[PDB]
């Protein structure tokens, strides 16, 4: 073939930017749209469809867009096309996972659930000024605004979405470096087998492709994924499988590179769960941290290519600390899980099954079964792995609260923030807050590390709200992840960012 | 963006 084959899975959602907050739907709507800044491999953004982005304050922002640009059906990119996607997306009506994005706009508190004016369709914050400018009005400062305008859920839509934006999710006209095939036997998007694309012509920006085309194929298993890989069969592989760990080096070569990367992984058992809610949940969920060897799994199940967590954020980002106090509560500790899980039973004993779910198609079932054994051995309960076979079922489940058992989750950063690690996973409303945790305290302290002038003011104060993590243990944090990724004797130019993702718009193939 |  032609265009470089990678691998991918079926998105959960539709391929709406603002409905979309996992990986897998993430990789596909990156392909298809250019927002007011782009993001190198290092995550540093860069103008892309915006002119100028302007703020001497972090309050107070001033867009200006570049004129010319357009959608693939040809109509144009313009302030309008930012400001009613921007409010799309806010709107709780609109019921967009990635709702939690537009937080700091003035006029969010009356759009989305919050005390304000209910009538109020948009945000008062957000005001066109002329058909190729808009200001932005944050209710407070706020250090990673910009620096977020190259994420997804800031990504122009076309006027064509608003007026049915089910028929978009399913076929979506963008802006960016490559635009859905018009296929030459059936549809772009097969759904649970793969999605092709094309280069954009119309395209000229930062992210120009040196290839004729990419194939997100939609593999059940990630040992077939590699198996292919060797053959060369698949182009790039972005997640070996663990069989394959201790001899990926030895089959690949120079044609394997790994590092670290901003992803996370974590154990997540819902407050609506027996035994897990309140103050008896809380010490519940100290105990599994307490009862979970991390050094021991990252060396054996992994061979070394996960770190142990020591916050709830990942080793590679501006302003993390390995050694915040507080943080033991990620040591293991078999006698200390006991007594904090018998603490818990002097609330209300204990009974049942604890079951941990996970997507089995991406190569999670030795480590949960790891986990669980741990769990069942350190603290004397029956606990089990209850794997599902797709992603997308999967979270499904989770978003439509279906699922009845604790489940794996983790975070992919979508630009190096640690506020951005936090804020849509552990603050009241986020849509990517999985097991209901709630704890106002917590989410002023976010707040008031955004309204930090410095960065290193903020990194500090992000890690002192890292503090209340440590007490509420709202999840179990796990491991971050040292990402490797494989390609074919076919392909060159091949890089892996800051996130662990393939740069995919640069990879060449002969 | 949730992993997996």
């Amino acid at each position: 073939p032609d265009v470089v084959l990678v691998n991918g899975g079926e998105p959960p959602n539709p391929l709406i930017p603002t409905g979309t907050n996992d990986s897998n739907g993430g990789r596909i709507i990156d392909r298809l749209f250019a927002g007011l800044m782009s993001y190198d491999a290092v995550g540093k953004p860069s103008l892309e469809v915006a002119q100028s982005i302007e703020s001497a304050d972090n309050v107070n922002y001033r867009i200006t867009v570049k004129p010319g640009w357009k959608f693939t059906d040809g109509s144009p990119v313009t302030a309008h096309s930012f400001v009613d996607a921007w409010n799309y997306g806010a709107l709780s009506t609109n019921a967009q996972l990635q709702q939690h994005f537009f937080s700091p706009i003035e006029g969010f508190d009356d759009v989305a659930g919050a005390p304000g004016a209910a009538s109020r369709t948009t945000m008062s914050g957000l005001r066109v000024v002329n058909d190729l400018e808009f200001t932005v009005r944050l209710k407070a400062p706020t250090i990673d605004f910009t620096l977020r305008l190259g994420h997804s859920s800031f990504y122009p839509l076309p006027d064509s979405a608003f007026r049915d934006m089910a028929a978009f999710g399913r076929n979506p006209i963008g802006n960016g470096p490559y635009k859905l095939a018009d296929g030459p036997a059936g549809p772009a998007w097969e759904h649970n087998v793969r999605i092709d694309l094309v280069p954009n012509p119309d395209y000229h920006g930062n992210r120009k492709p040196r290839n004729k085309g990419l194939r997100f194929e939609f593999y059940a298993n990630l040992d077939t994924a590699y198996a292919d890989l060797l053959s060369g069969n698949l182009d790039v592989l972005d997640t070996i499988p663990p069989s394959a760990l201790t001899v990926y080096q030895r089959d690949l070569g120079d044609h394997a590179t790994s590092g670290p990367a901003a992803i996370n992984q974590t154990l997540d058992t819902p407050l609506r769960l027996p035994h897990f809610g309140g103050e008896e949940g809380r010490l519940r969920r100290l105990a599994l941290s307490a009862a979970i060897n991390r050094p021991q799994i990252c060396q054996q199940i992994f061979a070394g290519t996960r770190s142990p967590a020591r916050d709830f954020t990942a080793r590679s980002l501006p302003g993390f600390d390995p050694n915040l106090p507080g943080n033991e509560v990620l040591d293991y500790d078999p006698q200390r899980a006991r007594r904090l899980w018998a603490q818990a039973d002097a609330i209300s004993p204990w009974s049942g099954r604890y079951a941990i779910a996970y997507n089995a198609d991406a190569g999670h079932r030795d480590w949960v079964d790891a986990v669980a054994n741990s769990i069942k051995n350190v603290l004397g309960i029956d606990a089990v792995a209850a794997p599902q076979p797709t992603f997308a079922g999967f979270r499904t489940q989770i978003t439509n609260r279906a699922i009845d058992s604790a489940f794996r989750a983790g975070w992919r950063g979508d630009y190096p923030s640690m506020i951005e690690f936090l804020a849509p996973l552990f603050t009241a409303g986020a849509g990517s807050n999985d097991v209901g945790y709630i704890n106002p305290e917590f989410d002023a302290a976010l707040a008031a590390a955004e309204a930090a002038p410095t960065l290193t003011e903020s990194h500090e104060l992000v890690n002192d709200a890292q503090r209340i993590l440590f007490h509420d243990m709202p999840v179990v944090p796990l491991w971050d992840y040292i990402s490797v990724v494989g390609w074919s004797s076919q392909v060159s130019n091949v890089t892996v960012t800051w996130n662990g993702l393939p740069d995919y718009e640069n990879i060449v193939k002969a | 963006s949730s992993v997996t």
